[PDB]
């Protein structure tokens, strides 16, 4: 298949800035009929893709002149001038010169804001879950920026990777931050064999991780 | 105006046949050059094109799935169909149909239809209150349900500010989600905070009050 390599994957920008998105194909997208079937689309959460540019550089109906496409052969660029809030979303390239039709992985155009450290909260298993025979430990890491974060779970000071479920929110429409939920699921017998439970958050706002812990008996 | 609406079964068991319908308006598959494609998007993954049909019944398929796919149309009814045989968990995705004439492939997309392929049985969630170990953060853990979705509110929807309801994640065929709520210390525990969780598929509605430990 024709592989479409889209960069960057994440593109933070300020409103009014220009954003540039690159799409490189594994082989030329020039069709035998002379046309180049490279398109650009914008997709928002819970919405379907909307066509912005067709055949490299043609704007589709209703698309503002701030969107412009360029390139040829295997190298293509979408430039968005004077970015507005309604432009934020995922952009992707597609090709239909070759079967199968293929797509780039997408570029998330996001709003840049000041750095914010996550607010970290840890929760032991509820009495109801323990009665049921289970034990989940939850950690919320809320309202941080940039989006890049790492969570490490430790049981009695030892790193635990298995049984971790992570979920992330989309950038907040009001404060432009991100939030994350991390759940460590253990058996109740495992929970009843260890004392210390720790959520450690590594983020660009601190050289040392933010550590939230509790002791099962304290 | 051009409009497209996908319809499907919602949930299927592995090995069953998926039958999708694209009902459209504002264009005709009798028009020279007109075509329609099917594309799918598993949650948070890449788009995958499936098949295409033109007004003259020229049909194209994704080579890796061709033996499992059949695209067809009912021109007078303004409908396009896709049949996918022997489905498995990897066929879980949102399925889109898109108007795709010769010069402008995929120029108008439908809003999609969600398809879940699973052998899981309808399972109501276990709802657990998350009380803590200036401001206080409480939570609600909604664990082990099938299928999606659940609706989660705080104080019957009256508590909406400072709420983060996270997307569900799959674990051993069941979904789990969580929600956090942050209120001032003078608000809780002096005032009641309850997470309300409804799972229409199991016809359940559970209220879990957050109590101090």
């Amino acid at each position: 298949d024709v592989v479409m390599t889209q960069t960057p994957l994440s593109l933070p920008v300020s409103l009014g800035d220009q954003a540039s998105i690159s799409c490189r194909s594994s082989q030329s997208l020039v069709h035998s009929n002379g046309n180049t079937y490279l398109h650009w689309y914008l997709q928002k959460p819970g919405q379907s893709p909307k066509l912005l540019i067709y055949k490299v550089s043609n704007r589709f109906s209703g698309v503002p002149d701030r969107f412009s496409g360029s390139g040829s052969g295997t190298d293509f660029t979408l430039k968005i001038s004077r970015v507005e809030a309604e432009d934020l979303g995922i952009y992707f390239c597609s090709q239909n010169t070759h079967v199968p039709l293929t797509f780039g992985a997408g570029t998330k155009l996001e709003l840049k804001r000041a750095d914010a450290a996550p607010t970290v909260s840890i929760f032991p298993p509820s009495s109801e879950q323990l009665t049921s025979g289970g034990a989940s430990v939850v950690c919320f890491l809320n309202n941080f920026y940039p989006k890049d974060i790492n969570v490490k779970w430790k049981i009695d000071g030892s790193e635990r990777q298995n049984g971790v479920l992570n979920s992330w929110t989309d950038q907040d429409s009001k404060d432009s931050t991100y939030s994350m939920s991390s759940t460590l699921t253990l058996t109740k017998d495992e929970y009843e064999r260890h004392n210390s439970y720790t959520c450690e958050a590594t983020h660009k706002t601190s050289t040392s991780p933010i550590v939230k812990s509790f002791n099962r008996n304290e | 105006q051009v409009t497209l609406k996908e319809s499907g079964p919602g949930i299927l068991q592995p090995s069953q046949t998926l039958s999708l319908t694209c009902s459209f308006s504002g264009f005709s598959l009798s028009t020279s050059g007109m075509g329609v494609s099917w594309i799918r998007q598993p949650s948070g993954k890449g788009l995958e094109w499936l098949a295409h049909i033109y007004w003259d019944n020229d049909r194209y398929y994704n080579p890796s799935l061709k033996s499992r796919l059949t695209i067809s149309k009912d021109t007078f009814s303004n409908q396009v169909f896709l049949k996918i045989t022997n489905v498995d968990t990897a066929d879980t995705a949102t399925y889109y149909c898109a108007r795709s004439p010769m010069n402008t492939w995929g120029d108008y997309w439908g809003q999609g239809t969600s398809v879940t392929v699973s052998s899981a049985k309808t399972t109501a969630p276990s709802v657990y209150p998350l009380a803590p170990v200036s401001s206080v953060t409480l939570g609600c853990l909604v664990k082990g349900y099938f299928p999606e979705p659940v609706t989660l509110t705080w104080n019957s929807g009256s508590l909406s500010s400072g709420v983060h309801t996270f997307p569900a994640v799959l674990q051993s065929d069941l979904y789990t989600l969580s929600s956090s709520v942050t209120v001032t210390s003078s608000t809780w525990p002096s005032q009641s905070i309850t997470c309300n969780v409804a799972h229409p598929a199991s016809s359940t509605k559970v209220d879990k009050k957050i109590e101090p430990r």
